[PDB]
């Protein structure tokens, strides 16, 4: 059926350029219209540009106006999106579009959204995260249950990943979404449930993996 | 009875005006035959950014 696959995406500082393009295969390309549309946690769905089948005619959004250029490239079934004087808030996840077909005097959207490419516009340097245990104790114990954890603080950019003993607990495991903090570092939590009768016995280490940096992190947690 | 038959004449000739301010259902719901034909001049002039 109709795919498209985004790539380009990824980390940029502001003021610099990045290029984003948008493989499109299953359709005649050269037929259709496309959008480019991008998505944040702070704006939502916000479409940005719009270009024509021939590129005879584009359009831009008014907060993008002048900084960002759509092109396309019907001999490659490709379509392109320059962006130059990135600001900040910028950081989203950028998704290609397909109008749909429809009647001549109707007016036109998008039917089919590609996978989607995150760029983050950040002035942040590349730095592994810090480890830190969240020991358990009688104050995180309710009955036979007890709660402890691993605080992945202060890496840029995402992602990372964490497993609890090499994977093998996954039962009552929650990690918790990134959050950005005041100085563009991220930091999230990871927490899991245990009977407190084995606390003490039973070993828990939390793996953190991230790949941006080739960061490996076997940190073992201890009760206090 | 016998009453006067016409009007005042010197009646009231403004408006009430706490006369019906909304939209009478029953009005005419057909398009006037006879409306304006032609082009508007003041339009739209420029293309529209959702067309084909």
């Amino acid at each position: 059926q109709v795919q498209l696959v985004e790539s380009g995406g990824g980390v940029v500082q502001p003021g610099r350029s990045l290029r984003l393009s948008c493989a499109a295969s299953g359709f005649t390309f050269s037929n259709f219209g496309m959008h480019w549309i991008r998505q944040s946690p702070g704006k939502g769905l916000e479409w940005v540009a719009i270009i024509w089948y021939d590129g005879s005619n584009t359009y831009y959004a008014d907060s993008v106006k002048g900084r960002f250029t759509i092109s396309r490239d019907n001999s490659k079934n490709t379509l392109y999106l320059q962006m130059n004087s990135l600001r900040a808030e910028d950081t989203a996840v950028y998704y290609c579009a397909k109008v749909w077909f429809g009647e001549s005097e109707d007016n036109y959207s998008v039917d089919v959204w590609g996978q989607g490419t995150t760029v983050t516009v950040s002035s942040a340097s590349t730095k592994g995260p810090s480890v830190f245990p969240l020991a358990p104790s009688s104050k995180s114990t309710s009955g036979g249950t007890a709660a402890l954890g691993c605080l992945v603080k202060d890496y840029f950019p995402e992602p990372v990943t964490v497993s609890w003993n090499s994977g093998a607990l996954t039962s009552g495991v929650h990690t918790f979404p990134a959050v950005l903090q005041s100085s563009g570092l991220y930091s999230l939590s990871s927490v899991v449930t245990v009977p407190s009768s084995s606390l003490g016995t039973q070993t828990y280490i939390c793996n953190v993996n991230h790949k941006p940096s080739n960061t490996k992190v076997d940190k073992k947690v201890e009760p206090k | 009875p016998n009453a006067n038959p016409n009007a005042n004449p010197n009646a009231n000739p403004n408006a009430n005006p706490n006369a019906n301010p909304n939209a009478n259902p029953n009005a005419n719901p057909n398009a006037n035959p006879n409306a304006n034909p032609n082009a508007n001049p003041n339009a739209n002039p420029n293309a529209n950014p959702n067309a084909n």
